[PDB]
């Protein structure tokens, strides 16, 4: 159970780079 | 365009989403061989013998950690320098149980921060920069260094690298100290300086530059609204920053070129981290810190103990204890 | 800009260095002869290197009475 | 032209002054023998 | 705490006759110890063999007695065992092993005589120091 | 007109040294505080609350001198000159420790006066008062750490002593003792230092090395003008350099460097809670469920019990000489120790 | 002149930079530059000197310099005794000498002579940019370089010979006769893994190698230098090169860095060309020496050290390396890879033969190994000799240690000077090194990312 719990939380915060990274809100020129 | 060709352009394109180029090439493959082994080995690793006695030492989650306690055990005293990829063990099991983990992430993670350098220097290439974030990114490189490669070389062991972990980053720090004394080495006190003097200069600097953030917005706004991505005017005063750091301690110890002041807040914590860095590699050949034992003796001739003599008996106690059963003889000689 | 003489002009002044070539000297001078008359021994009651232990006991005299402590360190020094 | 007697003058002074009184107290320590 | 001519009054013989040190004597003997001994007994003990110190209770008990200035003298001559048994000047400095042990070269009897009084005087100041090793630090 | 207006008016003059109503605390206080560590450090003995030497008068050097703390048995006693320890005697009072009370209370109220200039200050040039806020971190570290921390514990003895290896001390023996690398609070604090110092070096690197060429030198220091309206360096380069490097780039410059303060300061504060809890020994020292294996399993070690057996062995060894008020003889044979070593 | 910032665009800081296109003076600082080495090797060789006592080991003096002159056979004797030491004197007069010499040229062509050089002499004159003129003057000091490596051989083979740690009998000065001439041996030094019982260059562990090494090295040197002058560089060279005085710069810092990198490494486990009697035990050396030392005692106590089983089952004395072969035990079973002529007499082909240890130790051996064991190469530094808990008594540090932690600094140094100027460089040439153009800023012609 405190496996599943801390890999749980490794595995959402890199889910967490790559919607940051990828889906970032883009920087625009105004 | 031929195919090679082709390939190249888009290698070195500033289009890509994150850059690859030719240090990328190198960086990409060895940084997913280190992460993934990483990542399995902090997970299930089985116990890893790392100081050569057949006392294995539990890393993994699997068996028996937490995230404070786990690690990737460095490989075994027994294999010293000796090079240990998975195809020099009879099977994956001894792999396992010799510390192979260890090697292969910190050789491809060596690689691939170093090529993370020179990839910083190409893209600035590419996109018409100043060259030199690179070298502000080898004092923190200079220090992973340290602590995986050359630590192990001078001392004669990858058992003695910094182990993967928390709590084994915290054993070699106890261990390192006892050994070489390194709170009373000036490069480690040069450290400190740099990291202390860098967290007090990034407060110092965004605290002066937020102080004086030019009104754009109304009191139900986020003042970070005032400022426009690539807009081309300033959005702070810095005369009015200066005019307050001046008065707040005298006008010639405040910067009011921002290029100075930006060089400073470069220069202060990469010199730092770089003597430190230095300074882990130095002990790494047992030039140790300052030695003041006995260094106060009265007019009979009894040693009168100072401040330096009370971390020896700390040293003590950590150099009897560690390592518990690997000793034979009296010296702790590596 | 606030207005005082700038410290280049004063340090490059002769009248600052006829000033002074007398007041530092004396100043270092002074301190100098502070250590080496013993006197700052005894205001800041810093054992000299002859008086932190007596000849036969290897104890060190530590205070251990918080409001007679300053009658304890006369008591200690008495035993040197 | 200038003032000579300033609050500048006084912090400078404050600080100055002893430094040179303890300057000379170290120098002459490193003679003391045991 | 002073170092007095008490302090440096040490056994010259077997049989109870002092000798009296002066404090040129016992600095002499510190340096020279330091020079050609202090690399194995730093502090009184034996890096290379623990076993034996150079307390003045072990030194009293060894064969023949080293709790003296004669015996000392003689032992950085011709050392020997614990016991009395082996003759080891080829495996530990002496004037008869200088050959070997280069640094006994220019050693004098005058120095002899220096490195014997310090190894006497100082557990007199260090106490149980002398000879205790790290636990004593 | 009014003896007040006139006196805020004189106490406000632009000088080179700024005064202000906040200097009547902060000049007096800091100049004691360092005074008295000078003073200290050059001329005045532990040897009486710890049997330690700590001035260059007695043969210290810049690393190993200290104004070190009141034996235990003086308490949290204010210690004052006056005070019924000392009872004037200003020699007694030296060696009673009176120096460390009078640096560490002198210090507090001097940094007080400190922030007060902040806020002072940045009222009279009309700037948001950020670097005081800042500077609620140094305050609160000072306080949880000479102050709280020895107010929960015996005496002022176990705060620190100011000096350089006397830090070092405390640095060991809150190893040996607390655990506290094992502290939340205190990984925290380490976050939030190394990441600013992270931030400091990236932003004055990424700055100098987006800069527009706005001169002929090939120094390039000189092409800057602090009244110029346009900014020095490339904001929108930069960002697409860490985009492409790092995956994720500033775009906002106030948000930026509201972030520069937000990482060490928060990270200090954190690091400051830790240290309350250890006032009271309230400590992150263990893992139940590690010991329970542990004790069960002689085969199970980890790294967490192996520096349990390092912080046991500074508790035996550094105590007797450490904690002298204790009269600790440990006779040699219960000193914990491995093989051989 | 230009000596400002406003006429060079260099501030005083970078001063040095205003020297790229003079050649006069830069010939001036350069040449000066070389007085500054020949003095201090010179004057420190007379310190050193000046403070030796011939009957401590030089390691426990704190001398870099007189080992390096040992190691080539002047002023010692068998066992790496001083017999003589003019020698020491002569080499650092000649070098102190020396350096009045290059000192004047330096001084004379930094502020009297002609400024540039190209007006003058074209012999002499060059451009940066001049791809043959550069690949000339590399080919005539490679040439130089070519012709001290041969000085070496020299010495070993018509001059007296080298200090040889191996020498049958003991260490003692030896004529090499024989210099390795095979390339599979001498290149095959180049193809070594550079991790543990390979290392790579560093493990070279005779003589015949090292002079047979320098034989190859002299003729690549010399033969690559005619070519040099004789050739211009390929077009492949040309289009992957930046062609200016800072990138030559760069290219050379990188090349001393490793060099430097490569030299700690050698000082710190060879102990050929560093002999130990010069430079004391290296790390290994001496941790193998305590094993040998608590051998020799414990058995001469009676304890048979080969079925002596140690705390964790492991042997107390003696146990297998990975691979079978019998080793020390205890914690030194990580420098089971050492080899030293005090060792070896009892290493058989199987490792530390058993039936050797017991009976033909000879105390020789037993006095080295506790030599050496209690010169290990740790201390502080304020050179107080051992472990940190050490009190103080003892004045060491190894010279092992002083060299190795030294060069591995100005490596370090020298690797982040060269991304320095290496980048720099690349910048210059391309034309953004003062900073980007406001109105032709590339990243604004570039598509967004997203
Ligand atoms: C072109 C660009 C660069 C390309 C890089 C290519 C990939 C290589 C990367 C280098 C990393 C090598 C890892 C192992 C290094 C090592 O274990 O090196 C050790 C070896 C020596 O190995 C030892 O060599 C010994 C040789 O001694 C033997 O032989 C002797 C003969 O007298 C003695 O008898 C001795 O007793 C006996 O054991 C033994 O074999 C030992 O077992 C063995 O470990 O050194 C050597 O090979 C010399 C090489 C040392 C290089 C060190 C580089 C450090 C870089 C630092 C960067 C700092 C941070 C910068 C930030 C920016
Ligand atoms: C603003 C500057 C400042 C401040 C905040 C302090 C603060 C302190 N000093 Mg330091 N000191 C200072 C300047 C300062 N000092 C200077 C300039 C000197 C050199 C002369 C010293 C020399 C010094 C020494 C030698 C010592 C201290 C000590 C102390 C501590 C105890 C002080 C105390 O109990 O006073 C109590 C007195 C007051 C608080 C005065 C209050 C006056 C009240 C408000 C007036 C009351 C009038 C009443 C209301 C009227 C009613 C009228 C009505 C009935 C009609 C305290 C931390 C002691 C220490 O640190 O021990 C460890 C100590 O030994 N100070
Ligand atoms: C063969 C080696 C070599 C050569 C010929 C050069 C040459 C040059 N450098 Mg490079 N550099 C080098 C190695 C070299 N460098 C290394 C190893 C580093 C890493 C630190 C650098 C980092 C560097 C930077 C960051 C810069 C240069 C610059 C330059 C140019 C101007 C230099 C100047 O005027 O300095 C003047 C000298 C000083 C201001 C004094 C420096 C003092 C050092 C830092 C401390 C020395 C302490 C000493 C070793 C021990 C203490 C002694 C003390 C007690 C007295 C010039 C072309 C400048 C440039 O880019 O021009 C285009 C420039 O900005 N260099
Ligand atoms: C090894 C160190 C070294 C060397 C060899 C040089 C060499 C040079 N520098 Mg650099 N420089 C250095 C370090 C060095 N520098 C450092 C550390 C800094 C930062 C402080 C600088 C900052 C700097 C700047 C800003 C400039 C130079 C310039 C120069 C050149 C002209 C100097 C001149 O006009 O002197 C004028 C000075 C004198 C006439 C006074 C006397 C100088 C002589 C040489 C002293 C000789 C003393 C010696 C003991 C005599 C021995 C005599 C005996 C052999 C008979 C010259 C080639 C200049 C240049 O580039 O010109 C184009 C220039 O503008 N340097
Ligand atoms: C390869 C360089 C090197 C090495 C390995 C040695 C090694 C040694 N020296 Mg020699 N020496 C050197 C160069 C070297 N020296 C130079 C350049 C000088 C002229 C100053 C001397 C003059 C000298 C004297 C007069 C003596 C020695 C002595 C010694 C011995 C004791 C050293 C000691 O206690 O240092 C103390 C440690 C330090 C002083 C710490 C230095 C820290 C440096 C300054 C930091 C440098 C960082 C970097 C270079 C700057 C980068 C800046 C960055 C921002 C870019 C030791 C064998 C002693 C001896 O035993 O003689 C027999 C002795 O009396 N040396
Ligand atoms: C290697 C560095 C070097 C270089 C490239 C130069 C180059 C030059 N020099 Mg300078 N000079 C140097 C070092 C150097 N010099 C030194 C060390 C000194 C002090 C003696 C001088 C003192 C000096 C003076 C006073 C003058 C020059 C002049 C010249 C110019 C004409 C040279 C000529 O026609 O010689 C012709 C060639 C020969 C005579 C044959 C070579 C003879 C040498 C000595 C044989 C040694 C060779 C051997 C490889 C050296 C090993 C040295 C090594 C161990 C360190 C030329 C630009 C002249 C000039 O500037 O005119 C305007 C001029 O008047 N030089
Ligand atoms: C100071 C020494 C030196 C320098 C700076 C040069 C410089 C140069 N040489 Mg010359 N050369 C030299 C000595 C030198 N040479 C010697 C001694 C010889 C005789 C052997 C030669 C024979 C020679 C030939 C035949 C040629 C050159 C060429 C060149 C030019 C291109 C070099 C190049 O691309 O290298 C870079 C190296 C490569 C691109 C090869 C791949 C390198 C791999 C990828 C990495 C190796 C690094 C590795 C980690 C090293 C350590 C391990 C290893 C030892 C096992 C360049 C001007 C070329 C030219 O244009 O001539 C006119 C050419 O054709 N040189
Ligand atoms: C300090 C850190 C180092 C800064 C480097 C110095 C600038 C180096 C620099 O740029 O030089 C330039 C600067 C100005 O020199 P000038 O000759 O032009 O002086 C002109 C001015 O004095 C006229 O207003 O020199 C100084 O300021 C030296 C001041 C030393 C300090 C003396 C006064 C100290 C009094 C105590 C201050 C207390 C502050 C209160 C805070 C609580
Ligand atoms: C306590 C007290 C008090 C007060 C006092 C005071 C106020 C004092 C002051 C004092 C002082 C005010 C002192 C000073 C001192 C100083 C010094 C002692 C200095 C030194 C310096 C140096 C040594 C330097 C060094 C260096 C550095 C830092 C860096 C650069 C380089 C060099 C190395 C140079 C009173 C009476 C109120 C009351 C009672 C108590
Ligand atoms: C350019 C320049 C520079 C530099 C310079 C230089 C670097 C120079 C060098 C110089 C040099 C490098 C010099 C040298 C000299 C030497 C000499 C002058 C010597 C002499 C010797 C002798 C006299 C000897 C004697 C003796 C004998 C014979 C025997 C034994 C004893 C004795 C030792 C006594 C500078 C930085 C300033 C800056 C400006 C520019
Ligand atoms: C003396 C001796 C010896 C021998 C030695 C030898 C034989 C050596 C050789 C050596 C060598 C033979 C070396 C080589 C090296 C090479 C190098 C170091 C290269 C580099 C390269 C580079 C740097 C490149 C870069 C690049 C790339 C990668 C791509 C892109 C473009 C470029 C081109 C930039 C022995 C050990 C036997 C013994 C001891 C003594
Ligand atoms: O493995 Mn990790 O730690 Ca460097 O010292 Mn020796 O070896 Mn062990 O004991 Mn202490
Ligand atoms: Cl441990
Ligand atoms: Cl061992
Ligand atoms: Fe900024």
């Amino acid at each position: 159970m405190e496996t599943i719990t801390y890999v749980f939380i490794f595995a959402c915060i890199i889910a967490l780079f790559f919607f940051a990274i990828f889906f970032r809100e883009p920087p625009r020129i105004t | 365009l031929n195919l090679w060709e082709q390939f190249c352009s888009w290698v070195t394109s500033t289009n890509n989403r994150l850059y690859v180029g030719w240090f990328g090439v190198l960086m990409i493959p060895t940084l997913l061989a280190a992460t993934i082994c990483f990542v399995i080995a902090f997970i299930a690793a089985p116990p890893v013998d790392i100081d050569g006695i057949r006392e294995p030492v539990s890393g993994s989650l699997l068996y028996g950690n937490n995230i404070i306690t786990g690690a990737v055990v460095p490989s075994s005293n027994a294999i010293g320098l000796h090079f240990y990829p998975i195809w020099e063990a009879a099977s994956l099991d001894e792999w396992l149980y010799n510390g192979g983990p260890y090697q292969l992430i910190i050789f491809h993670f060596l690689i691939g921060v170093f090529c993370y350098m020179g990839r910083e220097w190409e893209l600035s290439y590419r996109l018409g920069m100043r060259p030199w974030i690179c070298v502000a990114y080898s004092a923190p490189v200079a220090a992973a260094t340290a602590v995986f490669l050359i630590y192990p070389i001078g001392q004669g062991s990858f058992s003695d690298g910094m182990p993967l972990g928390i709590s084994g980053t915290f054993n070699f720090m106890l261990v390192f100290q006892a050994e070489h004394n390194i709170l009373m080495h000036p490069f480690h006190q040069l450290g400190v300086a740099g990291v202390f003097g860098g967290a007090l200069f990034s407060a110092m600097h965004g605290s002066l530059v937020t102080s004086s953030l030019i009104r754009e917005t109304t009191e139900t706004e986020s003042a970070n609204y005032g400022y426009k991505f690539g807009q081309e005017e300033e959005t702070y005063n810095i005369v009015a920053a200066h005019g307050y750091f001046g008065r707040l301690i005298f006008q010639y110890a405040s910067f009011n070129n921002s290029r100075a002041l930006h060089f400073f807040l470069a220069a202060w914590p990469v010199i730092g981290i770089w003597f430190t860095a230095l300074g882990i590699s130095t002990m790494a050949f047992n030039l140790n810190g300052f030695n003041f034992n006995h260094s106060v003796v009265d007019a009979q001739g009894n040693v009168i103990n100072t401040w330096a003599d009370i971390i020896n008996r700390a040293n003590l106690g950590m150099e009897v204890m560690h390592e518990r059963n690997a000793h034979n003889f009296p010296l702790d000689l590596a | 800009t606030t207005g005082e003489r700038p410290f280049s002009d004063i340090i490059t002044s002769v009248r600052y260095w006829v000033i002074h070539s007398i007041t530092i000297p004396a100043l270092f001078i002074a301190g100098w002869l502070f250590v080496s008359t013993g006197l700052a021994y005894d205001v800041f009651g810093t054992p000299r290197p002859d008086s932190y232990y007596a000849q036969e006991q290897r104890s060190i005299p530590l205070v251990t009475d918080r409001f007679e402590a300053k009658q304890q360190v006369e008591t200690f020094l008495e035993q040197l | 032209s200038y003032p000579i007697f300033t609050v500048r003058w006084v912090a400078v002074h404050t600080l100055a002054v002893p430094t040179i009184f303890f300057l000379g107290a170290i120098a002459a320590m490193q003679f003391i023998q045991r | 705490a002073e170092l007095t001519p008490e302090v440096l009054t040490v056994p010259l013989n077997s049989e109870g006759k002092t000798i009296t040190l002066t404090e040129k004597q016992y600095l002499e003997g510190k340096r020279l110890f330091q020079y050609a001994c202090a690399s194995c007994h730093v502090g009184g003990i034996t890096k290379t063999n623990p076993s034996l110190d150079l307390r003045t209770e072990t030194l009293a008990l060894a064969t023949p007695p080293r709790d003296n200035i004669e015996g000392l003298v003689d032992y950085m001559k011709n050392p020997t065992t614990y016991d009395g048994e082996q003759e080891i000047a080829e495996v530990h400095p002496s004037l008869r092993s200088a050959d070997i042990f280069p640094k006994m070269r220019n050693l004098t009897e005058k120095d002899l005589v220096a490195i014997a009084g310090h190894i006497l005087v100082e557990p007199k100041i260090l106490g149980d120091k002398w000879g205790g090793g790290k636990v004593y630090y | 007109r009014g003896w007040f207006d006139i006196l805020d008016d004189w106490l406000k003059r632009d000088r080179f040294v700024f005064v202000g109503w906040s200097g009547i605390l902060l000049f007096p206080c800091a100049y004691l505080a360092l005074g008295g560590w000078l003073t200290g450090t050059t001329f005045v003995t532990s040897w009486y609350t710890h049997g330690l030497a700590s001035s260059y008068l007695e043969g210290c050097n810049f690393l190993t001198v200290a104004v070190s703390t009141p034996a235990n048995s003086m308490g949290h006693s204010l210690l004052l000159l006056w005070g019924p320890e000392a009872q004037g005697d200003f020699t007694r009072w030296c060696q009673l420790g009176g120096l460390w009370t009078f640096i560490a209370l002198h210090g507090a109220f001097g940094l007080i006066g400190f922030m007060l200039r902040q806020f002072e200050i940045a009222r009279l040039v009309g700037v948001r008062p950020y670097n005081a806020i800042a500077f609620s971190a140094p305050i609160a570290v000072f306080v949880s750490v000479f102050l709280i921390y020895p107010l929960g514990q015996s005496s002022w003895f176990f705060a620190p002593s100011f000096g350089v290896a006397a830090i070092f001390r405390f640095l060991l023996f809150f190893q040996g003792f607390h655990n506290w690398t094992l502290n939340p609070f205190h990984m925290m604090g380490v976050a939030g230092v190394l990441g600013g110092a992270l931030l400091c070096a990236i932003h004055g690197a990424t700055v100098e090395n987006t800069l527009f060429q706005d001169g002929e030198g090939a120094s390039t220091f000189r092409a800057f003008n602090p009244t110029q309206a346009e900014e020095t360096y490339s904001m929108v380069t930069a960002n697409r350099f860490w985009s492409q490097i790092f995956g994720i780039a500033f775009s906002n410059k106030r948000w930026l460097h509201f972030f520069m303060l937000f990482v060490p300061v928060t990270g200090l504060w954190m690091s400051a809670i830790g240290v309350v809890g250890l006032a009271l020994n309230l400590r992150s020292y263990d893992f139940i469920s590690q010991e329970i294996r542990a004790a069960e399993d002689p085969e199970f070690e980890t790294f967490y019990t192996k520096n349990l057996l390092l912080n046991e062995g500074i508790r035996a060894w550094m105590a007797p000489q450490d904690q002298p008020h204790e009269n600790f003889v440990f006779p040699e044979e219960v000193l914990p120790r491995g093989n051989a070593l | 002149t230009n000596r400002d910032q406003e006429s060079s665009g260099f501030a005083w800081w970078a001063g040095n930079a205003r020297l790229i296109n003079l050649s006069g003076k830069l010939l001036g600082a350069h040449v000066a530059h070389a007085g500054l080495i020949v003095f201090w090797a010179g004057a420190m060789t007379l310190f050193e000197l000046a403070h030796f006592i011939p009957e401590k080991p030089m390691y426990e003096q704190g001398l870099i310099l007189i080992p390096h002159i040992a190691t080539l056979g002047w002023g010692v004797g068998p066992g790496g005794e001083v017999v003589d030491t003019f020698p020491f004197f002569v080499v650092g007069v000649v070098h102190l000498i020396s350096s009045a010499v290059l000192g004047f040229g330096g001084v004379y062509h930094a502020i009297r002579g002609p400024e540039t050089l190209e007006e003058y002499s074209s012999f002499f004159g060059y451009d940066w940019k001049d791809k043959n003129k550069m690949t000339t003057i590399l080919g005539f000091h490679l040439i130089v370089l070519g012709i001290g490596a041969l000085l070496l051989v020299a010495k070993a083979m018509f001059f007296g010979g080298l200090y040889d740690t191996w020498a049958p009998g003991g260490g003692d000065v030896r004529v090499i006769t024989n210099p390795t001439l095979d390339p599979r041996v001498i290149f095959g030094y180049l193809l070594k893994s550079p991790f543990g019982g390979e290392g790579w260059i560093v493990s070279v562990n005779n003589l015949e190698d090292v002079v047979g090494g320098h034989i190859w090295i002299g003729l690549i040197c010399i033969a690559g230098g005619i070519w040099h002058i004789l050739t211009t560089p390929f077009g492949w060279a040309r289009r992957a090169f930046i062609w200016s005085g800072e990138a030559y710069l760069s290219y050379s810092l990188g090349a001393l860095s490793m060099m430097g990198f490569i030299a700690t490494c050698f000082v710190w486990f060879n102990n050929t060309v560093y002999p130990s009697e010069f430079y004391g035990p290296t790390g290994p050396e001496a941790s193998q020496a305590q094993a040998m030392t608590f051998l020799i005692r414990d058995q001469k106590l009676g304890a048979n050290v080969g079925s002596a089983q140690g705390p964790t089952g492991l042997g107390k004395y003696l146990m297998r390396s990975p691979t079978g072969e019998i080793i020390f035990g205890g914690e030194t079973m990580r420098f089971w890879d050492f080899r030293g002529p005090w060792l070896e007499p009892l290493r058989g082909p199987n490792g530390l033969d058993l039936n050797k240890i017991k009976n033909d130790i000879q105390p020789w051996q037993e006095r080295r190994a506790a030599e050496y064991m209690t010169h290990a190469p740790l201390g502080s530094l304020n050179s107080v000799g051992g472990v940190a808990t050490e009190i103080n008594s003892v004045n060491f540090v190894s010279p092992r240690s002083w060299l190795a932690t030294s060069h591995f600094v100005l490596a370090f140094f020298f690797l982040v000077g060269h991304l320095w100027h290496a980048g720099r460089a690349r910048a210059a040439a391309a034309g953004f090194e003062k900073g980007i153009d406001r109105e032709s800023e590339p990243v604004l012609s570039m598509p967004s990312l997203d």
